[PDB]
This record gives C-alpha cells, structure tokens and sequence, in this order.
C-alpha cells in the first residue's frame, strides 16, 4: 500500500521474512546432537535386503 | 567438452540439446506503476494475452 503523501509501505513493515520449515510440526534428533531423518517404508512386493 | 578435445580416445563430443540465445528481460517498475494508479494484475495480465 502506498499512503497518499508520496510514500509506499512494503512487507517489511508488516512481517518479519526469512526461510523456515515448511511444517514446524515433526522433529528429530540423533544421540542428542541436532539431526534429520527420512524414514523409507517398503514398498509392498519388494525385498527387504535388495 | 574443451577436454575431450584435448583427448585422443574420444571424437564428435557434442553437446545435444541447444544453447543459450539472448532474451530480452522485461522490467516493469512496481513503484511508477502505482504512481500512475495501474495494478500489477491489469499490467501482467495485459502483457500476457498481448
């Protein structure tokens, strides 16, 4: 929105940006040192040690 | 490619798939364009089906 009096308002003077999670939700951790995970399921037929 | 030329083994080493070409930028001024009192959806949108 620029206000009338020659001036304009940008989404910085509303919000705060910057890259995060795209879901805060689910987290992990590795004998106590900050960690990640993907857990792989099987795909039914598949076998396990191939 | 400038290395299998300097090599005896291989020959014809193309590249397949084309090469960059120039394009010209657009770059429509976010701020002059409200000054005016045109929204960016009217100016897009033109640019568009033009």
């Amino acid at each position: 929105k620029v206000n009338p009096d020659g001036s304009q308002v940008r989404l910085k003077d509303v919000a705060d940006v910057g890259l995060g999670g795209q879901d805060y939700s689910i987290n992990a951790q590795f004998n106590g040192s900050p960690a990640s995970g993907i857990a792989i399921k099987l795909a039914t037929g598949a076998n396990a040690l191939d | 490619l400038m290395l299998a030329a300097q090599n005896p083994a291989l020959q014809r080493v193309r590249p397949n798939g084309m090469s960059d070409e120039p394009q010209y930028k657009l770059e429509i001024d976010d701020e002059k364009a409200s000054a005016l009192g045109v929204s960016l959806a009217d100016i897009n949108s033109t640019v568009s089906i033009a």
